[PDB]
């Protein structure tokens, strides 16, 4: 639970997040797995617990949504807790972007004065009891 | 230590996704 | 297949995920051909009559599901062994079945990519004319550093009527094959990103190939998401899951 606090290691990189030029870097081939450590998809519980000592310990709250930021999320998820990152996926836009993980109570809501469109991270608990992707999109579900 | 290397458990569900 | 009646002191399922890489490098240092060759194969020890799903991380599946944007794999030439019911896989990308007993192989694929090789092989090669011939090689890990390749052979053709061989090499053991007019590098273990050298002169047209294998990897990014399995009884039922990565057919030309 101490390593689910190499957190702001995390949250840091999360944020800040005749030309030059791109250091283009020398690509390892191939997707290793450790050797006895289980996978799995995300879970409710674990989806429901990580929402929460996120809106806590703060950093995700607000923090402005690129897929460069969520990936770094995700890996870290993958790495530390082993949970494949295909779950932090979201509803389409336009509008607030929902959750397809039934457990993540986190949003995606658009804004205006601070500036296709630009959305932050939003906690809310009641995604942990109202599934409104699958209502929105049972096409995705079963 | 063991073949083509040792196995490792597998989930039973797409918890990500219903169940 | 399946039969009635089976049974179990303990229920449970394994799936070796198996990838063979295809190669062929033409004698310039360019690449002809590159693919993976994938099957799924399953040990299954499982009572009673149980039903059978898996969870892939599969393009197609995902794009339909909503969580196109993830990371997955887009995957062709698929075929299925019997007990899979397609009429499912058609509509759903859903994998279901009732397997048989013990070993069979449920799925085979293919892969298409212009990927760096896994392990490179650089040949020099200096020849006096009826006099004598000198063979620098080099072999070189491309793959992950965390990883390792087992049992590494490489089999480089040398002419059907030298003799008197000798060669130095810092890792791994050369041998000469007159049968097969070929030499061949032997390392055993074999780390991710490392270029190893070997000396080879005689005195006085096939490829290149290599023969390699690497637990705890594959090239496709492939995982298997879950298996589930339902039967009626209250069922504890575990699956295990490996993935294995080997040459198949791997070959740099030479001329």
């Amino acid at each position: 639970k101490s390593s689910v606090i190499g957190w702001p290691a995390v949250r840091e990189r999360m944020r800040r997040a005749c030309a030059w030029l791109e250091a283009q870097e020398e690509e390892e081939v191939g997707f290793p797995v450790t050797p006895q450590v289980p996978l799995r998809p995300m879970t409710y519980k674990a989806a429901v617990d990580l929402s929460h000592f996120l809106k806590e310990k703060g950093g995700l709250e607000g923090l402005i949504h690129s897929q460069r930021r969520q990936d770094i999320l995700d890996l870290w998820i993958y790495h530390t807790q082993g949970y494949f990152p295909d779950w932090q996926n979201y509803t389409p836009g336009p509008g607030v972007r929902y959750p397809l993980t039934f457990g993540w109570c986190y949003k995606l809501v658009p804004v205006e004065p601070d500036k296709r469109e630009v959305l932050e991270w939003r906690f809310d608990s009641r995604l942990a009891f109202h599934h409104v992707a699958r209502e929105l999109h049972p096409e995705y579900f079963k | 230590d063991r073949k083509g290397g040792s196995y490792s458990q597998a989930a039973g569900s797409d918890s990500a996704q219903g169940s | 297949w399946r039969s009635e009646g089976i049974k179990y002191r303990k229920n449970e399922v394994f799936l070796d995920v198996i990838e063979a890489v295809n190669l062929l490098v033409s004698a310039n240092g360019n690449v002809l051909r590159s693919e993976i060759v994938g099957s799924i194969k399953m040990r299954v020890f499982l009572s009673g009559m149980p039903e059978l799903r898996l969870g892939l991380n599969d393009k197609v599946l995902f794009d339909n599901t909503g969580r196109g944007k993830s990371k997955s794999v887009e995957l062709e030439d698929v075929k299925f062994h019997q007990c899979v019911r397609l009429s499912r896989f058609e509509n759903d990308r859903t994998i279901s079945f009732i397997p048989p007993d013990g070993e069979f192989e449920l799925m085979s694929y293919r892969l298409n990519t212009h990927v760096k090789p896994l392990i490179w092989i650089e040949s020099v090669i200096e020849k006096h004319s009826h006099s004598r011939i000198e063979y620098m090689v080099k072999a070189k890990s491309q793959f992950k550093r965390r990883s390792t390749a087992n049992n590494v052979e490489i089999h480089i053709p040398v002419p059907n009527d030298a003799d008197s061989p000798k060669f130095k090499t810092t890792v791994g053991s050369v041998k000469w094959v007159p049968e097969n007019s070929e030499i061949v590098w032997s390392v055993k273990s074999f780390p991710g990103g490392k270029e190893y050298l070997m000396r080879a002169h005689f005195g006085l047209k096939p490829p290149i190939s290599v023969k390699f294998e690497i637990p705890y990897f594959t090239t496709s990014g492939i995982q298997v998401r879950y298996l589930k399995i339902i039967e009626k009884s209250g069922y504890q039922a575990l699956p295990w899951v490996r993935y294995i990565t080997q040459n198949g057919d791997y070959q740099l030309r030479t001329q």
